[PDB]
RNA sequence: AAACGACGAAAACUACGCUUUAGCAGCUUAAUAACCUGCUUAGAGCCCUCUCUCCCUAGCCUCCGCUCUUAGGACGGGGAUCAAGAGAGGU
RNA sequence: CGCGAAGAACCUUACCUGGUCUUGACAUCCACGGAAGUUUUCAGAGAUGAGAAUGUGCCUUCGGGAACCGUGAGACAGGUGCUGCAUGGCUGUCGUCAGCUCGUGUUGUGAAAUGUUGGGUUAAGUCCCGCAACGAGCGCAACCCUUAUCCUUUGUUGCCAGCGGUCCGGCCGGGAACUCAAAGGAGACUGCCAGUGAUAAACUGGAGGAAGGUGGGGAUGACGUCAAGUCAUCAUGGCCCUUACGACCAGGGCUACACACGUGCUACAAUGGCGCAUACAAAGAGAAGCGACCUCGCGAGAGCAAGCGGACCUCAUAAAGUGCGUCGUAGUCCGGAUUGGAGUCUGCAACUCGACUCCAUGAAGUCGGAAUCGCUAGUAAUCGUGGAUCAGAAUGCCACGGUG
């Protein structure tokens, strides 16, 4: 019956739930060292953790699909931010003040049509 | 170019569709390539009659054309014997047996075909066209029309330099999606060339977007 | 640039120190999007010249760096083939990015061993005010006096 | 298009729909490794026998209405511009400015 | 046991279809499980509006296909009567799947 | 280049003329528009006016040349000079 | 080089056509008017058609294809035609 | 100037060299003889010249009709022949700049002016104030499409909070909270709190919110200018030929010997290629089409093929990265351009003229002169994939994403 808060970044999911076990950490039948590749990701998946002393104080069932790492880690990121908030209604301020409450909506921006990328234009005939 | 069409525009938000189907592009060229023949046999067959517009629908086995026209007893005839003469072509052409359904459309003068007609047939008869203009113009206004735009251009007159003259009336909001800006076009085949025409006609704001 | 201005986008919490420098540094020196490959090379040259030098890590690149961060620099608000030169003080917030930009300029200059070889020796020698960067920036501020006619 | 071009078209479709029957059938010999080699050179040359434009591979895609080489669309089976006219008049059902 | 697959053009079409076919459901048989809808499928199409020489002047089309899916409610004979009545309004497509 | 599978590539036309030049009497040249069919060795020594666009060009058949298309030996386009050579 | 544009004072596609009133609207200092009008309400005299009001018959089918077949139906064929009339429409 | 051409061996294809036709390849009017049609022999590069075994199809009073061909013409058919300086339609540019006009009134005899200027303000003729101006239309915005949060409706092919077993696999019983599917709503509206300003408009900061001043992108392109581009998508007025500018076929050319220009790709190397493990996506395609698995293959692939009109099955272990060695600034384990040998797939047929695969060969180059091009945030760079026409043919085009 333990609640929990949902996370996405650009195109990946995450959910992460929240139970009184102390630090028992597996993403996605995981753990940080399986998915890992640089420790950015693993750092930035336990700021809301990090930030007083929930290092160590309830564990991270999450299981995450869809972006890429930088994805995937936003996304376990505002997961556990919601879920931490959700849970204690008081640590919202702090989040709010670390910027972690506020879904990055920055996503791909579409490729138009005549331009080569985005805004990336054809180069001109040298006139 | 500078305009877009405007019905194609807006046929996903106010504007209903002229071939209402569904097709798996198994058949989608054969039943656009029907439609297509379909639609010139009765433009060419009915020409003395005004036709507003050509629906089609195509269930299971079966199509069902919904002609929309302004004097429909030419097309009717007496006791409905010219629909079952004209109605046997189209169902052989389409193969699949068909089922003609003929629409008075009241308010004559406030379509866009039925305006963008018979202005053709004026021009070959040579009547003046900026009169002509004038006076479709003013009587789709005095029908209810809330803006009328006319565009005619090419050879206005026999002259030896074409130009493009145009009349408005009241307002034409080309721009908003949110209204009915029905529109068609038309040609005459003059003397000394084809004259284009065109026809804008805002009748109101459809306030909620399609099915009412 | 013309009637908005501007804030500042915030930079990455660098998770291994926390140095706001040290990510505006990582950042201008990584190419291409490539972040981990430089990230991972600028850690070892991180490592392999503060054992070099001894003290502490961060302590030792701040006094590195503060030693070849330029003061004055030249430009030219003139149009046409005629120029003339103004000298500007940098102030602090672009002064840093000037500094990083000369180091990692300098840095693809050597043919050493790796490229954190390469960054380590011009990284350590600008706390002793040797090397490119500061070979430079002794020859910028020169600039400024070279002709001060207009300031 | 031309009324030439448009006529060749109907040609070599009605004769690659005719020969469709021996053409499968006498490259399938062909396909069939387990063969001998003196059958599999009459095939060769027997396929070389009926005439040219009898092979799907032989016809163009000319849009019904009007008829153009260069652009077409399967799906609709007319050209770029005449697709266009369609979708703007509202021939084709269920097309829209796609916008995302 | 067997199901009913509904394609459409557009969803207006479709709604009042999915809930004409459950509200016979309901008159023969019970126990329906919903229409469950299906991802939807966006063909596109890029057409250059010019006529001659200009790759500036495109226009993007879309054709969108909505798929509607209906289970058995209650495997009977008489429930099959009034679903294998006639079509509905042309434009949306309906295939009969039994095993 | 093709597949063994099929073999080699020649005219239907082509083999009733290597025939009737082979068996008997070869005197003219073999008149022939195609230029896909391989040379075999029954056409050694006999001549061939392969047509290249405007005119037949004679060429004379070698053991040298077998597993080669007969259009290789005529040139499609006649070069003299760049610069203008007259 | 060149490029002007004056008359449905040829109401000209013919809705059966022709009427009064009922109110909106342009006309205006202001309330009528001529109407510029698209409808709404009323009566049809009438050029027109259809079911008709004649008689006979019970002609009546519909589920299972067909066979006397049941509750029930709004259900039902032939023939020359009208005096006036009960309703629908206008090729 | 990687333009029409979203993809030329014959097809497309018009041009040329060769051959044939004169109511024609493609219609309507016709007089006949036979329904057609199905295999086929020769000449021939084929176009078409002959020759056969044949079919003796369904229709009333039967001088018949569908319908098929052959002969004879006549109007006619035909043109990608020209005139975009006659045009319709479509499109590019200024420019997604913000202006362009009208009704009434007023001012000046009159061309004309106010309105549209002036003050703040803005992305903006957006708003306010003042003013012979008062209002409106085309216009800048909004309504339209996608995405950023939440609620509800309905859970298979989509998911596993809780339980049971296990072949430890969502396997399936089961569970309809979730990731997600696609419908309707709530939601951001300068709304509020302070300061600023002219007691306004409006601006600056912030308590809240996923969001702050258009939240982020797309569609929407005025009056008009450029005799702007298309009479070779199509239509159209004259002009031109009807024994030829028209009609059919075979082979070549659009892809070409001294060059210049334009737009892209590979790169230059130790940020790197190399050998072996190993994760992270989305959007689309599939019926004479995508094509699982097994086996031969150093390889493109080949026999076998199940499933799939597709949330089921395929295309299709994404790369960058990440782990470990190896290469030490080198004619380099760098670049794969050229060239020789033999093949694999699709196509009557790749010599002119596709691509993939092996072996070897290893051009330059070693950061580029004047002068220049795009981009202000998930943007520039860097990596991979899908899709359009397509028998095959992208380093192009059109979109998803990874990192950034």
């Amino acid at each position: 019956n333990q609640y929990y808060g949902t996370g996405r970044r650009k195109s990946s999911a995450a959910r992460v739930f929240i139970k009184p076990g102390n630090g028992k950490i597996v993403i996605n039948q995981r753990s940080l060292e399986q998915y890992f590749g640089r420790e950015t990701a693993r750092m930035v998946v336990r700021q809301p953790l990090e930030l007083v002393d929930m290092v160590e104080k309830l564990d991270l069932y999450i299981t995450v699909k869809g972006g890429g790492i930088s994805g995937q880690a936003g996304a376990i990121r505002h997961g556990i931010t919601r879920a931490l908030m959700e849970y204690d209604e008081s640590l919202r301020s702090e989040l709010r003040k670390a910027g972690f409450v506020t879904r990055d909506a920055r996503q791909v921006e579409r490729k138009k049509v005549g331009l080569r990328k985005a805004r990336r234009r054809p180069q001109f005939s040298k006139r | 170019g500078q305009k877009v069409h405007p019905n194609g525009i807006r046929l996903g938000i106010v504007k209903p569709w002229n071939s209402t189907w569904f097709a798996n592009t198994k058949e989608f060229a054969d039943n656009l390539d029907s439609d297509f023949k379909v639609r010139q046999y009765l433009t060419k067959e009915l020409a003395k009659a005004s036709v507003s517009r050509i629906v089609i629908e195509r269930p299971a086995k079966s199509i069902r054309v919904t002609i929309h026209t302004a004097r429909p007893g030419i097309v009717i005839g007496k006791k409905g014997e010219d629909v079952e003469k004209l109605r046997k072509v189209v169902a052989d052409i389409a193969g699949v047996p068909a089922q003609i359904n003929i629409a008075e459309v009241r308010k004559p003068e406030l379509d866009a075909k039925l305006v963008a007609d018979s202005i053709t047939s004026q021009l070959e008869r040579r009547v003046m066209f900026r009169r002509a203009m004038k006076r479709a113009v003013q009587n789709a206004m005095r029908l209810g029309a809330k803006g009328i735009k006319v565009e005619v251009s090419g050879r206005l007159g026999g002259a030896e330099i074409a130009r493009t003259e145009w009349y408005r009336e009241g307002r034409v909001p080309l721009h908003t999606l949110r209204a009915d800006i029905d529109y068609n076009t038309s040609e005459a085949h003059t003397t000394y060339g084809v004259i284009g025409v065109k026809v804008w006609i805002f009748k109101g704001e459809i306030l909620g977007g399609m099915a009412a | 640039p013309r009637r908005r201005v501007i804030g500042q986008r915030k930079i990455l919490p660098d998770p291994k120190f926390g140095s706001e420098l040290l990510a505006k540094f990582v950042n201008i020196l990584m190419v291409d999007g490539k972040k981990s490959t430089a990230e991972s090379i600028v850690y070892s040259a991180l490592e392999t010249l503060a054992q070099r030098s001894g003290k502490s890590e961060l302590e030792a690149f701040e006094v590195a760096l503060e030693n070849v961060r330029p003061t004055v620099e030249v430009k030219s608000r003139r149009v046409g083939g005629s120029t003339y030169q103004v000298p500007v003080e940098v102030r602090p917030v672009r002064r840093n990015a000037l500094a990083m930009r000369w180091i990692v300029e300098a840095a693809r200059k050597r043919g050493d061993k790796s490229m954190a070889l390469r960054l380590a020796n011009e990284l350590s020698d600008a706390a002793e005010n040797k090397g490119t960067a500061v070979k430079k920036r002794e020859d910028v501020h020169r600039m400024a006096e070279a002709n001060k006619a207009f300031a | 298009a031309k009324q030439s071009m448009k006529a060749r078209e109907v040609k070599r479709v009605a004769l690659a729909d005719k020969y469709f029957a021996k053409r499968a059938e006498l490259k399938a010999i062909i396909s069939d490794v387990n063969a001998s080699d003196e059958d599999r050179w009459n095939a060769v040359l027997k396929l070389q026998t009926l005439p040219r434009d009898s092979s799907p591979s032989r016809q163009r895609n000319r849009c019904r209405q009007t008829g153009r080489p260069h652009g077409f669309l399967r799906k609709f089976g007319l050209s770029r511009i005449k697709v266009r006219e369609a979708a703007m008049r509202g021939e084709i059902p269920g097309l829209k400015k796609a916008s995302w | 046991r067997i199901r009913i697959r509904l394609k459409a053009f557009d969803h207006r079409l479709i709604d009042q279809a999915t809930a004409e076919i459950v509200e016979t459901a309901k008159r023969t048989g019970a126990q329906v499980r919903g229409p469950i809808p299906l991802p939807t499928r966006k063909e596109r199409f890029t057409v250059l509006i010019s006529p001659h020489v200009n790759k500036d002047a495109r226009d993007q089309y879309e054709i969108r296909t909505h798929l509607r899916l209906v289970d058995i409610v209650e495997p009977t004979e008489k429930t099959v009567d009034a679903l294998m009545r006639l079509d509905l309004a042309a434009g949306v497509d309906v295939q009969i799947s039994l095993g | 280049p093709r597949s063994l599978k099929k073999g080699p590539f020649i005219d239907l036309h082509l083999l009733k003329k290597v025939e009737k030049a082979v068996e008997s009497g070869d005197k003219k040249p073999l008149r022939t528009w195609s230029r896909r069919s391989t040379i075999f060795p029954n056409m050694i020594g006999l001549t061939i006016a392969v047509h290249n666009g405007r005119q037949h060009v004679p060429v004379f058949v070698t053991d040298e040349m077998v597993g080669h298309k007969l259009g290789e030996f005529a040139p499609t386009r006649t070069y003299r000079g760049h610069a203008a050579d007259k």
